[PDB]
């Protein structure tokens, strides 16, 4: 056979410069196998070449024990992954093979993780509303269906948490198959979602299971972090186009996959762009999210996690991914500390479902209410802090007492919470949450107190709660 | 010490044989691939900003032309590429189609069409870095742009011409100004005067594959597509394609004001062009500046933006308007892309986080946005009304920290806090809901004059839509007088202050 | 046509591209004799060595002075063109780092290097280096050898380190 | 005549490759024949060595081929200077933007040029009457130095600048020099044609103020020169006619944020604040030039602009140390009953002793 | 570094493996390069204030700020069951102690 065979000439870190022959040279973004002493290989993607018969791979492993002049033979396309019904239930990796332990992944095609995105013509607008469960999520920010969600939000805010009690409620009961494809996570949240997902029904070993897990966390190296998600949404595209199933794509998290590119960008001859990144984060964070979209085959929905640096919304990283996303769930890490499960934002966090022609015409004015007396208690509260409760009206005693209940109220606690607060998880509907919320703005709730409210459901649990605190 | 060019493979040409291939101008071999950049060893005769074609199908245009190489930015994936590569040139310079007949479909950055409706019959071919206009062949800006909401027809108002730039936040009025302007439009394009129409060109640069889906089924559901053009130009293509969006865009847009026609050119966003520019410019072995940008950032958006300018009637008579969102981090607007755009233009409309929350539609600040035009681009109708409204909102402002001590109010201090309110809530408008110019002349006069003061502050939503009910059915007279003619004589100022007192009483 | 001898890139590649030229109807022995004379009559002679290493002059004027020179010294044949490719893109200043690559060529492809110990081995051009070094050794080591300390020092290291 | 060969082409820096003997120094005007334009005017930066040296284009240098011919004109970017430029709109390389014919002008000075010496220097202060009663009284301007015009937008700036030039003209005999660098398209045709409705440009009368055009439009060649070819005209007639003339830059931050964009993209590092390394050499070779000598004067009215509300910043500091004089323009009067708005506490001048 | 400590399950042996990463700030700056790429990579962390360790409170361990990703999982029996509400009653405290200064 025409085997491309390589000689290694340079190796320094992730990026690994392998000189071939005249003429045989491999393309851009080509899968390169290397023999090792083990029984598994050494993956390389090519990224750029730097000419006179060489060009510059990036491995995709630990590049330990690589002397100059190895063989280095190219499998002649990309990085192929294994597809279709076979992949669910197995925790695949950034090459495409098995890390569970269960034999090899028995697949009849193979698809490559290098791919183009959608054209202007394919592309199907949609305008549906996708309910979840929290208060929060179903009266402010509506989650679309077939888009793409950002969660975002700083380290220890509740961004991993936020996945794990969505798709325990709506990842479940869905008709599609999910895809979990965790990119730059650690090591114990890779074996605690594995088993959760097997005692609920959605891995199932000896039946039928309806979730993709693909491993790469931050235990590899530069080059496995990057590709960890395009190999993860090879396999959900393949089920929303040849199939023609509603796919659920869920990233976790999305910030480390513009982070795996800029480390190895100093070595591959790029110059650095603003605060250490690389330059072209615009083209290749546009290259994946246009991919991960509704066409006419089938629709999928991203529901992705933005992990933001230090709290800050102004980076790179973050403003970057706020305009290809319809509903973001931007979290705030003071809300996390008064006691809100989760730290929803309701005057940051924005949809484009949030309309009148979409959610009704009920459901516009008590979105534009909660907001309107959200945002006028923030100026309120600073003449509290240098002239007192004196200088307020009767308008102003009573709209500081009802947004310190509504604030309250849209925390409810999730399921997969139950081990950090103690009490049961709770599922308020979209119908009964806009009915909760419009009778407390009227005017029928305020005799009661602020901690009725607080870690409640709807209506029905803030009354029973109200009864029982006072005997 | 060392250089490109010749080495070991193109080092090992020439000492065989000083001549081999005898072409050597037209076309060139490639000898380095990556990062969207080709370094393409020859042609000689490739001129600065010229098309080249590879040979597997990918277009490039060649901007760095060295002494052995030239750097040659490819439109495409870098898969296609490879090392020793033909690479032939196409002998002119970016151009990309204009006329009259890209009017209907979506074309991307080189003037192909992507919405899928046939060819587009071009009646010329305009090259995409063109000079502006001089100082003599431009007029003063006379026209006025009808935008339709209440705030910005009356405060900041723009003109034919001008510059006005479109700062804000995330999600606070940035891209809803500039949709609501193209689609009010419909009143006068729809007619017969092509002087009063104005060709509308949305330059999506930086967006996502659905964002441009969704922005041009709307247009077209209320009649608005068919006289505007669509600039496609997605993050997921290169780093050249979306670089040069603004200059093909001005090019196709500069074919109506040449004739006789005006256009209106919204290019969304210009905080996504700008990062595009150096991201090429990074990658051709170039030094930065400041924030991670090349030596020419403030001459790459002034260059595109002068060209937008009102012609004088030697010209032809026409226009051109350009209406750049500048997309800000946190409400700064002294940064580095921030300040730079302000500077250039004539006028900024501001957009705050936190006046949309409260329930101003849009959030648009009147103490920080300014027109530098004034009241010479603007109706005489409305002229009369916006000079007392600005001394009132200005007053209002300032007086607006003792709201929450209404109980120590004096009597002038009570009249300026209910005329104020009441002025700020006529003027918020819904989505896509866009008035003219007669029917807000006679909500600006009813709130000027204090016919508005014995209402409610809840009540100004209902008397908005019904006195503009009445005044259709009652005095259509007064309506169609303050369009035709666009001022007020003495007879209009006694017939709209007796409709007004009686409509007042019920 | 590539050697395997690798030489750098892009300053040993010079040598590199004229030996696939000379390497055709035996034109490899001629070239290193001609070699050792531009080298000879520019060092040791102090005036064509000042009037080359300056960054004045033009590209008529190094053209012409180099083909005088070679007219009445020992070029004719392929000689002349490698100090006419120097001339017009500035590489007249490294003009030993040429000849010396050149030499590298032709004593690998037809002999050995490499050493041993003290000074110089023998560099045979017979076949493989397994059954030429162990021939040469013994027949180098009994002839000469002054022996003007390796065994010596890998005792006294391990001796302070199990102290 | 010297001919060049175009061996570079990365944008605004272009390098052409000479011959022997026949190499240009450095601030030396190259022509370059072009299509629809008359000659690309490069001025030459440095000389990289091996007979050849870097200049920067003062014009776009889109569709440019390696292998150009490049004429040398011997001497730097010379304009037309004297009583031919007045009222008539001049470009950075002293061409004619107006579209009123050529300027028929004797001689043409170089934009590169030597300042005044300390013995041919004004040994003394003194102040330039301006005709109003808020400058001839608080803040006085000084004879042959700078002064800051800060103000906004509509608070009176284009009319305290046209006032001015009138009343020096009547009471002292000298003309005015408007170099607009840095300015916008619609800025340039609104100046040109407020100033021939109140009698400052004449179109067949008698002009008293040159114009000069410099917008941002160009690239970042045009835009620094556009100082040293307002200058050079100002200059000319207080030492060959003997008058105070004033010489406007609207504005002074455009001066400064143009010397660095070109000294960035040559390959110097940059300082402070993304500024240019050279920041002290460049502000005080064009300030320099603007003093008292034997013969006349050359007052400078400049609107220096404060970066983001910072005069500690590296372009705010710079001007404000060779600035004698300040005229703010607060704007608390205006609207109030001011004609002009002239702060009597804000403006401060150092002449006023 | 810090993904190989890792408790293995009973197939593996069933050892276990604890990392103690001691961060040092400047100032108590947690914002830094450094500082918050090693806290969003280990499950939680213990913040040391330096206001609270020199008034004598040894060891300064802010209850607001220092959390642990296990939760009562990795804790006894016999200390969760005394101590139930002890994460709760150090927020109710800190807010009732800003009231007497008033
Ligand atoms: N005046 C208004 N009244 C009601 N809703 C509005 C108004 N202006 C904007 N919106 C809402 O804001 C949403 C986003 O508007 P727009 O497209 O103008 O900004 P954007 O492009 O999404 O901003 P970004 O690019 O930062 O995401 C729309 O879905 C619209 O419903
Ligand atoms: N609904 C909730 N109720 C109480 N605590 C929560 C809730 N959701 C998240 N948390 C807390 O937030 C922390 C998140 O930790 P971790 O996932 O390591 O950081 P991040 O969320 O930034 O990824 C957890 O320790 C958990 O105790
Ligand atoms: N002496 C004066 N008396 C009355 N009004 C004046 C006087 N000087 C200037 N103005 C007013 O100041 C305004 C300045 O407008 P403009 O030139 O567009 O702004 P700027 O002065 O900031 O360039 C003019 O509209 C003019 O009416
Ligand atoms: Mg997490
Ligand atoms: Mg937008």
């Amino acid at each position: 056979a025409g085997p491309a065979s390589g000689k290694i000439r340079a190796v320094i870190g992730a990026v690994v410069d392998v000189q071939f022959e005249q003429g045989e040279l491999p393309a851009i973004l080509n899968a390169l196998t290397i023999d090792q002493g083990n029984n598994q290989k050494l993956v390389l993607e090519v990224a750029q070449h730097l000419g006179e018969n060489a060009v510059r791979a990036i491995a995709m492993d630990g590049t330990e024990g690589l002397v100059r002049g190895q063989t280095v033979v190219d499998t002649g396309a990309p990085i192929s992954v294994p597809v279709g019904r076979g992949t669910l239930g197995r925790i695949i990796n950034v090459v495409g093979e098995p890390i569970d332990e269960r034999g090899p992944i028995e697949c009849k095609q193979r698809n490559p993780i290098h791919a183009d995105p959608p054209s202007f013509v394919e592309q199907s607008t949609e305008a549906e509303v996708l309910e979840t469960g929290i208060k929060v999520v179903d009266l402010l920010a509506p989650y679309a269906r077939g888009g793409k969600i950002g969660l975002f939000g700083g380290a220890g805010v509740g961004k991993t948490v936020f996945i794990q009690e969505l798709i325990n409620n709506i990842a479940k009961a869905h008709g599609g198959f999910s895809v979990f494809t965790g990119v730059g996570e650690r090591t114990r949240e890779g074996n605690d979602l594995y088993r959760e997902m097997k005692e609920t029904g959605v891995i199932n070993l000896e039946g039928e299971s309806k979730v993709a897990l693909v491993f790469g966390q931050m235990n590899e190296p530069p080059g496995a972090r990057a590709r960890v998600a395009l190999t993860g949404l090879t396999i959900a595209e393949y089920f929303r186009d040849e199939e023609g199933q509603d796919v659920l794509l869920f990233v976790d998290n999305i910030f480390r996959f513009t982070q795996a590119g800029s480390e190895v960008s100093a070595l591959l001859g790029r110059i650095p762009s603003a605060v250490g990144y690389q330059p072209t984060l615009a083209t290749d964070m546009g290259l994946l999210q246009e991919r991960i979209t509704t066409t006419r085959k089938g629709s999928v929905t991203s529901v992705q996690a933005v992990y933001v640096p230090a709290d800050d919304l102004t980076d790179p990283a973050p403003a970057t991914t706020f305009a290809h996303l319809d509903a973001t769930t931007v979290l705030s890490r003071g809300i996390s500390e008064l006691g809100i499960y989760p730290a929803v934002d309701p005057l940051d966090s924005k949809s484009r479902l949030l309309d009148v022609s979409v959610v009704g015409q009920e459901h516009y004015d008590v979105a534009t209410g909660v907001q309107q007396t959200l945002q006028a208690y923030k100026s309120l509260q600073d003449i509290i802090a240098i002239l007192g409760m004196d200088e307020l009206s009767e308008q102003d005693k009573l709209t500081v007492e009802r947004a310190r209940k509504i604030q309250r109220f849209l925390s409810q606690p999730f399921a997969v919470a139950e081990v950090f607060t103690g009490i049961e998880g709770k599922l308020v509907r979209l119908k009964d949450t806009i009915a909760s919320f419009k009778a407390v703005l009227e005017g029928k709730y305020d005799h009661l107190p602020e901690n009725a409210f607080y870690m409640v459901g709807g209506i029905e649990d803030v009354v029973a709660k109200a009864e029982k605190i006072a005997a | 010490k060392a250089a490109p060019t010749e080495v070991s493979s193109i080092l090992e040409s020439k000492i065989r044989g000083v001549s081999d291939e005898a072409n050597l101008d037209e076309t060139g071999r490639v000898l380095s691939v990556g990062d969207g950049i080709a370094r393409v060893f020859g042609l000689n005769n490739c001129q600065a900003e010229e098309l080249v074609e590879f040979a597997s199908g990918v277009k490039g245009m060649a901007l760095n032309l060295e002494p052995g190489q030239v750097g040659i930015v490819l439109f495409g994936s870098d898969r296609e590429v490879k090392e020793g590569e033909i690479v032939k040139r196409t002998g002119k310079i970016v151009d990309v189609p204009i006329g009259p007949g890209m009017l209907g479909r979506v074309v991307d950055a080189l003037g192909n069409p992507i919405d899928g409706k046939g060819p587009i019959e071009a009646t010329g071919y305009a090259i995409a870095q063109l000079k502006a206009p001089g100082i003599l062949p431009r007029r003063s800006v006379f026209e006025p742009m009808q935008t339709g909401l209440k705030a910005v027809d009356a405060l900041v108002p723009i003109g034919r011409g001008q510059r006005e730039l479109i700062i804000g936040d995330r999600q606070t009025g940035k891209t809803a100004v500039a949709l609501d302007t193209i689609l009010n439009q419909k009143r006068w394009n729809d007619g017969n005067d092509e002087s009063k129409k104005l060709y509308c060109v949305y330059v999506a640069v930086g967006q996502k594959r659905s964002t441009v889906a969704q922005l041009v089924q709307t247009l077209e559901q209320n009649d608005a597509m068919k006289y505007s053009i669509v600039v496609a130009a997605t993050a997921s293509e290169a780093a050249p394609l979306q670089y040069l969006a603004p200059f093909t865009a001005c090019a196709i847009a500069e074919w109506f004001r040449d004739n006789g026609k005006h256009a209106l050119i919204v290019y969304d966003d210009l905080s996504k062009q700008a990062v595009a520019y150096r991201q090429l410019s990074l990658l051709l072995r170039r030094p930065p500046g400041r924030e991670a940008y090349p030596g020419d950032v403030f001459y790459l958006h002034s260059r595109l933006l002068e060209r937008a300018a009102k012609m004088s009637d030697a010209n032809g008579g026409g226009s051109l308007t350009a209406l750049p969102v500048i997309e800000t981090q946190g409400g700064d607007v002294s940064a580095y892309i921030p300040t730079n755009v302000i500077s250039i233009t004539d006028g900024q409309i501001f957009l705050e986080a936190e006046l949309f929350y409260k329930g101003i539609r849009p959030a648009i600040n009147v103490g920080l946005s300014v027109s530098r035009v004034g009241s010479a681009a603007q109706v005489k109708a409305m002229k009369q009304v916006a000079g007392s409204l600005k001394l009132f909102l200005a007053q209002y402002r300032e007086v607006a920290a003792f709201a929450q001590f209404g109980s120590d109010l004096d009597a002038s201090t009570k009249q300026t806090l209910s005329r104020g309110e009441r002025l700020t809530q006529l003027l918020k408008q819904k989505q896509y809901s866009p008035q003219a110019s007669e029917e807000q002349v006679p909500v600006i006069y009813a709130g000027v004059n204090g016919f508005l003061d014995n209402i409610p502050i809840e009540r100004i939503p209902e008397f908005e839509e019904q006195f503009i009910a009445y005044l259709k059915a009652n005095e259509g007279d007064i309506l169609e007088a303050i369009r035709t003619k666009g001022e007020l004589s003495s007879e209009l100022l006694d017939k709209l202050k007796s409709a007004t007192e009686t409509f007042v009483a019920t | 046509i590539k050697p395997p001898v690798q030489l750098f890139g892009l300053d040993g590649t010079y040598a590199t591209a004229l030996f696939s030229a000379s390497a055709k109807d035996s034109s490899i022995e001629k070239t290193f004799q001609s070699v050792q004379k531009l080298s000879s009559t520019i060092s040791k002679d102090a005036k064509v060595a000042q009037v080359l290493s300056n960054p004045a002059l033009s590209l008529n004027s190094r053209k012409e002075v180099v083909s005088v020179l070679s007219k009445e010294l020992k070029l004719e044949p392929v000689v002349s063109n490698l100090l006419t490719v120097l001339a017009e893109n500035n590489r007249l200043s490294l003009f030993d780092s040429i000849a010396k690559q050149f030499s590298v060529l032709n004593d690998a492809y037809n002999g050995v290097v490499e050493a041993t110990v003290v000074s110089a081995k023998p560099l045979d051009s017979k076949i493989l280096n397994r059954l030429t070094k162990s021939i040469t050794n013994s027949k180098y080591v009994g002839p000469g050898k002054t022996l003007k300390a390796s065994k010596v020092n890998k005792l006294n290291k391990v001796l302070s380190e199990t102290i």
